[PDB]
């Protein structure tokens, strides 16, 4: 849709919504395994995790079934492994050892973050804060070593092969407009 | 309901109605719409709640019905009627109205639209005082009438020279120019022409006018003279009345406007249009028209005398056979005015008044198809009831009041349809606008006109040249007419009428067309020994009858 | 190049010298009294909408009626001006469509020593665009509205976009 | 398509379609057969809760009886709903989106359909109730800036249509302009079949792609997001083989 | 000579940093045909001259290359001309319908600008025409979803929700909401949002 050129980029509850789309580990409180009810027959998702689930077992479910299984008292997520101190930790020792490449982490970076840290704040082994200050100090870090690679820009292309999907909506409109007139200006030139 | 209705649980059929109104059209489904809906399925109990199109083709009917009002976000009371108008859609349409509620449309000169003005009755309480005008409506009449006429001018097809406000003529001399505004005297008594910017002086000793017209103090003029700055002398050498124009090219330029508004209406809220039914009710307009005539008499049958009486008798005998569609009477109905009485010895002239309508109704009571068939118009007369207490018979206020209703009490009880207006007044057909004017012109207009020192048929020519280049109903001062502040939009001829019906007494009877537009003249309802009055056909043809 | 562009539509009204190549008898009758013809050699300041069109038809020595004159906006001053230092340029003052006219007249010539210092200049900008649309408030210094009110007309929609993406991002972010 | 494997894969292409569609600068074609399964889908899941919302309650509205147990009763249902919101909004802005676009190029794509040489053809590309959009709308255009303006223009160039003198007023779309893409490869899961991917050193599949204007070769790893123009990368999008951002 | 026109373009710059600044469609200005009118008639002008000039030059003694100059100069100032007026039309165009595509196709006269008379004539049947392309496209194969609906995406269930003008009550789906005024809901995120946009609701 237009409304004010909203049909170029993503707006931040688009990018919220796409990141909520993925499944997740959750362990549930209650069960709902059929007498050997209600049928949860959805369409798109796998209905036999749901259907077949019992107390205190592990199974995977959307993100958006678990936060609102979690609005109730039905819920307990499982945090992934990058939300612990000693993973940070490395990451960022990678980040400081290594100062050309990004380090690797998915597209969901700080995202799933940021919904956990709103949500779910009771379920973790680590203090909230210690794992706020690490995050943020990763955005620091990496937003620095975005600044010093931004420095040339090629009128052909560019690799970025470690961007996570924030930093790259951000970035898109002045990088794509910025090489849009450098590539008219040396076709113009021909 | 059906002939085997079945109470409803509103429950269940929440569904049904909050869906529709909900999610395909309409919105905010109120109580009394989910009530009308049980009644009205239980006017439906054909298989329903197991049958989908009939109810569901009846709920889209009822949209498409109901969301051409306003915009109908809550279903109030009305829910009911909207249904007896579906029940309903499973000579009417003209209307008559009085220079009293004719709506107040504004005229902006710096946004060349008119703007609609709220009424002061339908807001304000009016129950003590409400038809009073304000001080400043005086004070902008003139200049509405200004800006509309300059309007006119400016969009004729010659000019596009263009004329100079007055102000403007102060540092030149000895150069040509063009201007208009208002022709009056000043407080000396010499010749002078006022604009909103300001007013200088006439030299009329080598004037050659623009013969045709009736130049008349209070009539826009335009004037082609040089200035001379060692007076202040704007030597005139020609001078003619602005041109008019046809209805169809002004009402396009604001498309067409709902001034007359029958089918919809504009208010504060929002400004309406409509141009699809003109044709169609065009097309209704041209089938069946002779067969609805409409028949007006002469002015001044004065109810008091036995000549009059005998032949409006053999009138009626002639018509009760046929009896017309519309049936106008003009002019006074009493031969003195009626005014304080100083002796009790004799009958109150009040009293006379009222005596002398009270036969008419006995006259009525054999003529029952004329009284049950045929509408009846009256119009006041110079001489009536309310003028004639201030004025003795003299001009006065022209947006005349109607008649009292305390001395109508038997007419309207016998005949099933009369109306009475205002003396300007103005009904709206189907594809036609009708107004009605009764005063003296003529001897006006020849006692007024203008000096300029240098077969009867040309006499109306010229009047209706001048009426209708002028595009007002009174071309005069406040000097000669005193008009109700605000009432003055009634008198205006924005889109000028299709048929004027103007009587006058010291005119004789003709029936000329001009610019779109064609004007009757109605004499006086006797004379020489003889009477007679006048019909005209909807398909632009008139006739004359003469009954002694 | 697009029809319905205001800007490019507004930047063909700017004014280009050219002299007359070309004498016609009876011209000039748009500028000065009629009657007198143009003699050959004349200077004139021509809107670009039509010293373009002029330039190129030639009419007949198949000659166009006018041939352009290089303007000033495009001159050796300016040149060494962008070349030494274009942080800090006020090109706002030289030209209001500078960027649009730039690239107009290097596809009218074809010049290669325009081309890459005009890159080098915009690429330059941008850097310093971007520092300020990261720059948020939580008193206010003279340096940003300074530079802000030095750019080009078209560097403003890249500006306004970046700040407003900066603006969402760092609203979401925090809640 | 021609088959679902599943209706989520179904979900997840109509996904990536809307992704790709939101960023393209050119109109793309229009996938019949999955929003033709997809309406029939939300229709009968529409009736299904429908059913079981009324059985709720006309067995609570006949008699007080028992009300329905709160566990496995209300969450169940809620899902169903919230999820079919979900899903209409999602085809809702693709829609929207394609209706802007074809609000933008609607003189191009016309003057191109005429065109007997052109093989594409503007059935494929648009829905019916999309070319009558098109069609309604550019006449109800062109009557309304015939009679405001061109009514007064001379017999030489009344026509909004030329493409001759010194500007041409019909818009194409920019294929060159720069946009995100991802390297997701072959959608085979053995991801080596194609016969366009080549190696280079420590193995990482490649794809080499040339631009004519640069006269260079560019080469594509699975795993990396670049930044390319629009141009040079119409099949490889087209065939599946990246999916924008 | 068409130097007049740009004070037309440069104005309806003007008025997209308005849509620019506001991020809203509202208030849409007053229109500018009398300075459309002056160059309608300075074009009949040109135009009127150009006839003329090319009945000299067939009558034999007007030079070639005078006539052939004045038709291309003419020629190209009547181009400008056209090309400022339909880049004034086409923004208006496109913000009308941007303004129309949002409000249901309804033009919510009842509850944006309050008289609409700031559009000419021929603005308002063109919005009429568009409302009933609007109203019609729904009407088709997408009749189960609203197009008109909202664009952010439904994020959670239950909100709270604040009455912001009085009426009486409102039926809903198995329940029937009364809008006393000044009251606070916990109702469902998909049943409001409908009232949210006639701005009847307030505090998500």
């Amino acid at each position: 849709s237009l409304p004010a050129h909203l049909q170029q980029t993503f707006s931040p509850e688009e990018i919220q919504f796409i990141v909520e789309n993925e499944p997740i580990k959750i362990f549930p409180r209650i069960t709902t395994r059929q007498k050997i009810h209600t049928r949860w027959q959805l369409i798109t998702t796998d209905d036999k995790a749901l259907n077949n689930m019992v107390a205190m077992r592990s199974t995977e479910v959307v993100l958006w079934i678990a936060l609102l299984l979690k609005q109730q008292s039905k819920c307990s997520i499982v945090a992934p492994q990058w939300l612990t101190t000693k993973e940070l930790d490395r990451k960022i020792q990678y980040e400081k050892t290594h100062p050309d490449r990004f380090s690797e982490l998915p597209w969901n970076w700080l995202v799933l973050a940021r919904i956990l840290f709103n949500k779910a704040k009771d379920d973790f082994h680590d203090p909230i804060h210690e794992l706020r200050g690490k995050i943020q100090d990763l955005r620091e870090i990496r937003q620095i070593k975005v600044l010093k690679g931004l420095k040339y820009l090629n009128e052909s292309h560019l690799q970025l092969d470690n961007l996570s999907l924030l930093e790259i909506n951000e970035l898109r409109p002045f990088i794509t407009e910025i090489m849009d007139k450098l590539r008219e200006i040396h076709t113009a030139s021909l | 309901g059906n002939v085997l209705p079945v109470k409803i649980q509103p429950p269940l059929l929440r569904p049904l109605a909050y869906r529709v109104l909900s999610r395909k059209y309409g919105l905010s489904i109120k109580s009394d719409g989910l009530s009308a809906l049980a009644e009205f399925v239980g006017t439906n109990i054909g298989a329903n709640w197991r049958q989908g199109p009939a109810t569901i083709k009846f709920l889209e009917q009822f949209a498409a019905v109901w969301k051409q009002q306003e915009r109908g976000l809550f279903i109030d009371q009305s829910g009911v009627k909207e249904v007896i108008q579906e029940m309903k859609e499973r000579r009417d349409y003209f209307k008559v109205i009085n220079a009293s509620q004719q709506q107040r449309f504004s005229y902006n000169p710096h946004k060349m639209q008119f703007i609609f003005v709220p009424n002061k009755k339908q807001n304000g309480l009016g129950g003590i005082a409400g038809f009073l005008p304000d001080i400043e409506d005086k004070v902008q009449m003139f200049l509405t009438r200004y800006y509309l006429t300059n309007d006119r001018v400016m969009r004729n097809e010659n000019f596009q020279m263009s004329i100079t406000p007055i102000k403007n003529l102060l540092g030149r001399d000895a150069q040509n120019f063009l201007l208009l505004g208002l022709l009056n005297k000043n407080f000396k008594g010499n010749w002078s022409l006022e604009d909103p910017s300001g007013s200088v002086e006439i030299d009329i000793s080598q004037t050659i006018p623009t013969q045709g017209h009736y130049y008349v103090p209070g009539c826009m003029v335009l004037v082609e003279g040089i200035y001379y700055s060692v007076g202040n002398k704007f030597h005139v050498t020609s001078m003619t009345l602005p041109p008019g124009e046809r209805r169809e090219i002004t009402l396009e330029t604001i498309g067409n406007l709902d001034l007359l508004g029958i089918h919809g209406i504009s208010n504060n809220n929002f400004i309406a249009r409509l141009d699809k039914d003109l044709k169609i009710r065009l097309h209704l307009l041209e089938k069946e028209l002779t067969d609805h005539k409409f028949v007006i008499l002469g002015a001044n049958l004065f109810l008091d005398d036995l000549k009059i009486m005998t032949a409006l008798s053999k009138i009626l005998q002639k018509l009760n056979d046929d009896p017309p569609t519309l049936l106008i009477w003009q002019g006074s109905f009493t031969s003195v005015p009626v005014f304080a009485s100083m002796s009790s010895r004799n009958i109150s002239s009040s009293t006379q008044f009222k005596n002398n309508f009270d036969a008419l109704a006995t006259l009525l009571s054999r003529f029952d198809n004329l009284t049950e068939n045929t509408t009846m118009i009256f119009i006041p007369g110079p001489n009536d009831l309310w003028g004639s207490m201030v004025s003795l018979g003299a001009s006065g206020t022209l947006p005349q009041d109607p008649i009292p209703s305390a001395f109508t009490k038997k007419i309207n009880k016998v005949c099933k349809n009369v109306v009475w207006s205002s003396n300007p007044t103005r009904i709206a057909y189907l594809s036609q606008e009708i107004v009605i004017f009764r005063d003296d012109l003529s001897g006006r207009f020849k006692r007024h006109r203008l000096e300029f020192p240098f077969q009867k048929v040309q006499e109306t020519r010229k009047l209706v040249k001048t009426i209708l280049d002028q595009g007002h109903l009174s071309p005069f001062l406040d000097s000669l007419r005193p008009i109700s502040w605000d009432l003055d939009h009634t008198l205006t001829l924005c889109p000028i009428p299709s048929t004027m019906v103007l009587c006058d007494t010291t005119s004789a009877q003709f029936d000329l067309t001009y610019n779109g537009c064609k004007v009757i003249n109605p004499g006086s309802f006797i004379h020489n020994r003889r009477a007679r009055y006048m019909e005209y056909v909807p398909s632009s043809k008139k006739t004359i009858q003469e009954e002694i | 190049m697009g029809y319905y562009d205001i800007d490019d539509v507004l930047a063909d009204g700017t004014e280009f010298p050219c002299k007359f190549q070309y004498d016609i008898p009876g011209l000039g009758y748009l500028e000065n009294n009629p009657g007198r013809p143009i003699t050959k050699n004349t200077k004139l300041s021509l809107p670009l909408w039509l010293a373009r069109i002029l330039a190129i038809v030639g009419g007949d020595e198949p000659v166009p009626f006018v041939e352009l004159l290089p303007p000033d906006m495009f001159s050796t001053k300016v040149m060494n001006a962008i070349k030494t230092d274009p942080v800090a340029l006020d090109l706002h003052s030289i030209n209001s469509h500078f960027f649009s006219l730039a690239i107009k007249w290097i596809m009218l010539f074809s010049e290669k020593e325009l081309a890459n210092v005009v890159s080098e200049l915009l690429l330059q900008r941008a850097q310093e665009l971007n520092h300020h649309a990261s720059s948020l408030s939580i008193n206010t210094n003279i340096a940003t509205s300074t530079f802000l009110l030095k750019l080009e007309e078209m560097e403003k929609e890249i500006y306004k976009k970046s700040h407003e993406s900066y603006k969402d991002t760092k609203r979401w972010m925090f809640k | 398509t021609q088959i679902y494997v599943s209706p989520q894969q179904d979900f997840s292409d109509l996904m990536k379609s809307w992704k790709n569609e939101r960023c393209s600068p050119e109109l793309l074609p229009y996938p019949h057969q999955l929003m033709k399964r997809l309406l029939n889908r939300i229709s009968m899941q529409s009736q299904l809760i429908e059913n079981i919302s009324m059985g709720f309650l006309d067995m609570q509205n006949a008699s007080n009886a028992n009300p329905p147990m709160p566990n496995e009763s209300k969450l169940p249902l809620l899902c169903m709903e919230t999820e079919l919101e979900r899903l209409k909004f999602v085809i809702r802005s693709y829609i929207r989106c394609r209706l802007s676009k074809i609000d933008k190029f609607s003189l191009y794509l016309r003057q191109l359909n005429e065109d007997e040489n052109s093989l594409i053809s503007l059935t494929d590309l648009l829905s019916k109730d999309e070319i009558k959009y098109h069609d309604t709308h550019s006449l109800i255009w062109l009557k309304l800036v015939n009679d405001s303006i061109l009514k007064y223009m001379p017999e030489e160039l009344q026509a909004i249509n030329d493409t001759e003198g010194s500007v041409n007023m019909i818009d194409e779309p920019d294929w060159n302009k720069f946009v995100f893409i991802h390297v997701n490869g072959p959608p085979d899961g053995k991801w080596n079949e194609d016969p366009l991917l080549q190696e280079n050193e420590f193995g990482k599949p490649c794809y080499t792609v040339t631009i004519p204007d640069l006269k260079e070769e560019v080469e594509l790893t699975i795993g990396s997001i670049y930044v390319m123009r629009y141009e040079v990368i119409r099949d490889l999008l087209r065939d599946d083989k990246v999916a924008l951002i | 000579y068409g130097d007049l026109g740009n004070k037309l373009v440069l104005e309806a710059k003007r008025t997209k940093q308005l849509y620019a600044r506001s991020n809203q469609d509202v208030n849409l200005p007053m229109y500018h045909e009398d300075i459309i009118r002056n160059i309608l008639k300075e074009v009949s002008n040109l135009r009127k001259n150009t006839e003329y000039l090319k009945e000299q030059q067939q009558l034999g003694m007007l030079d070639d290359k005078v006539a052939k100059c004045q038709y291309f100069v003419t020629l190209l100032c009547m181009e400008r001309n056209k090309r400022c007026l339909l880049a004034y039309q086409r923004l208006r165009t496109d913000i009308l319908d941007s303004m129309a595509w949002n409000n249901n196709g309804l033009d919510l006269m009842s509850s944006s600008q309050q008289d609409t008379n700031n559009l000419s004539h021929q603005e308002q049947e063109y919005l009429k025409e568009y409302c009933d392309l609007i109203t019609d496209l729904k009407s088709g194969d997408l009749v189960d979803i609203d197009l008109s609906g909202s664009l952010v995406p439904p994020s959670d269930v239950f909100i709270d929700v604040r009455v912001l003008k009085d009426a009486g009550e409102i039926q809903t789906e198995y329940g029937v909401f009364n809008l006393i005024k000044d009251s606070q809901f916990f109702v469902r995120q998909s049943d409001v949002e409908r009232l949210i946009q006639q701005g009847y609701l307030q505090k998500i």
